[PDB]
């Protein structure tokens, strides 16, 4: 019954991503002072299974100037990463025990942009032709912010599993050591993930988003609905890594409990921060990663190296 | 003779511009900052430390076996 168990965490996992657009309004919604989906629902909580159904009745055209192969190609690829980056992952027990799989999450965060890379080809011309060629051009420059502070914690982990990863914050809550880095660890995932400060992926007044503009709702359907695999993803990602939780093994009801309430609270950040603040300019947006966010990553990198030698706290692998 | 303006009762309201409430600035700040961030390594190398004996045990429990 191992087939069972991977069907038993596909299929769970497309309700909050749906129910997370009803959520994304509702909670955007009394900022602005006004109610939820009033009328259908009743409260709402009906609204997404009409607003599936709608986009698969509307007719699928495809675009005559386009390309055939490479049109249709990157939506394959586009959820197949959104969903395989959910197995090696421990909840409290993971789907697949890989001796190093944090890697794998950069093995994974990687090829997402090579979609982009597609689509904005593979359809037609300048509204996703060069304004997809700047969207790449923003994801790529976001691993060297993030793939270093994400060393920064292995120094003070101790190795690659992340059974570890749980093991070494039973008394500690890992944010106070490394709250520097804890800053721009969400930054990077707020930017690199297309979201709402430094948009130009799915776009405001930039690319008018024109790397979408051209999908009707038969593909487009899961271009949004992989994207917001994604949000869920680093969020569940990032509480396992600093503000973990604890583990009984006699009791591992409880552990998810304390769990899925966590990371529930940072996703509403991702809702939180939109209704505030606007646009970066594309250059302050890659201003702000050499200039302003690099230097510093490389200092505290200097600095937990040090720091583990000149304590005589080497953790232990 | 049933018009508007009443004999009294006004305020006005201001024109003015001012909410400059501080706010723990200026040496307070970067206090606590370090304060929170050397209790946090001071934490560390008791239980770093600790969870490295621990490992020697794990590897104690191999050697007094095979032969
Ligand atoms: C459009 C439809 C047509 C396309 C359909 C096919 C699409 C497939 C794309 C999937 C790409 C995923 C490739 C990821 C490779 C990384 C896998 C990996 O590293 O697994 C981790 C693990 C490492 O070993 P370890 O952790 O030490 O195991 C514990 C031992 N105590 O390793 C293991 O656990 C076992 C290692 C051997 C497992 C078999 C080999 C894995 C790769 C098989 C697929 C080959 C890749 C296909 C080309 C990819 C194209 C993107
Ligand atoms: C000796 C002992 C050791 C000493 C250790 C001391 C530790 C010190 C730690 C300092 C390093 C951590 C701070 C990170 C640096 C902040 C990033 C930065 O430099 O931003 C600079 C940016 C540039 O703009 P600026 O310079 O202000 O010029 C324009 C003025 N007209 O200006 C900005 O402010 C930009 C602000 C961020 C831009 C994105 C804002 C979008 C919204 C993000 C909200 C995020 C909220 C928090 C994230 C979640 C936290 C859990």
């Amino acid at each position: 019954m191992f087939m069972i168990n991977i069907l038993m965490l596909i299929i769970p996992i497309l309700l909050a991503v749906a129910f997370l657009t009803l959520v994304e309004r509702k909670v955007l919604g009394y900022m602005q002072l006004r109610k939820g989906p009033n009328v259908v629902g009743p409260y709402g909580l009906l609204q997404p299974i009409a607003d599936a159904i709608k986009l698969f009745i509307k007719e699928p055209l495809r675009p005559a100037t386009s390309s055939a192969s490479m049109f249709i190609l990157a939506p394959i690829m586009a959820l197949g990463l959104a969903l395989t980056m959910w197995i090696p992952l421990p909840m409290p027990y993971p789907l697949i025990n890989m001796n190093l799989g944090v890697l794998f999450m950069l093995a994974m965060s990687s090829l997402a942009v090579y979609s982009i890379l597609w689509s904005g080809w593979a359809s037609n011309s300048k509204y996703a032709l060069i304004g997809a060629l700047r969207a790449v051009a923003q994801t790529i420059s976001y691993e060297v912010t993030l793939a270093i502070i994400l060393l920064s914690v292995l120094l003070m982990s101790g190795s690659f599993t992340l059974s570890t990863l749980i093991t070494t914050q039973e008394q500690m809550w890992l944010i106070l050591p490394a709250w520097p880095l804890a800053m721009m660890w969400f930054i990077s995932t707020l930017a690199e993930t297309n979201r709402a400060p430094f948009d130009l992926t799915e776009g405001e007044s930039e690319l008018v988003s024109g790397f979408n503009v051209e999908y009707a709702a038969g593909p487009f359907a899961l271009f949004f609905m992989a994207e917001y695999a994604n949000i869920i993803m680093m969020n569940i990602f990032t509480a396992i890594l600093f503000l973990g939780t604890s583990h009984n093994p006699h009791m591992p009801e409880l552990y998810t409990i304390n769990f899925t309430i966590k990371s529930l609270l940072l996703t509403m950040s991702f809702l939180w921060i939109r209704a505030s603040y606007p646009r970066f300019r594309y250059d302050q947006l890659m201003h702000l990663l050499w200039k302003n966010f690099l230097p510093l990553t490389l200092a505290l990198c200097m600095w937990h190296v040090s720091l583990p030698i000149l304590t005589s706290g080497i953790p232990p692998q | 003779k049933q018009d508007m303006p009443p004999v009294g009762g006004y305020g006005p309201i201001d024109y003015k511009r001012n909410l400059p409430r501080r706010g723990l600035s200026g040496y307070s700040m970067f206090a606590v900052g370090i304060g929170a961030l050397l209790f946090g390594y001071w934490s560390m190398m008791k239980w770093n430390r600790e969870r490295r004996r621990l490992q020697i045990e794990d590897f104690e429990a191999r050697i007094a076996l095979m032969p």
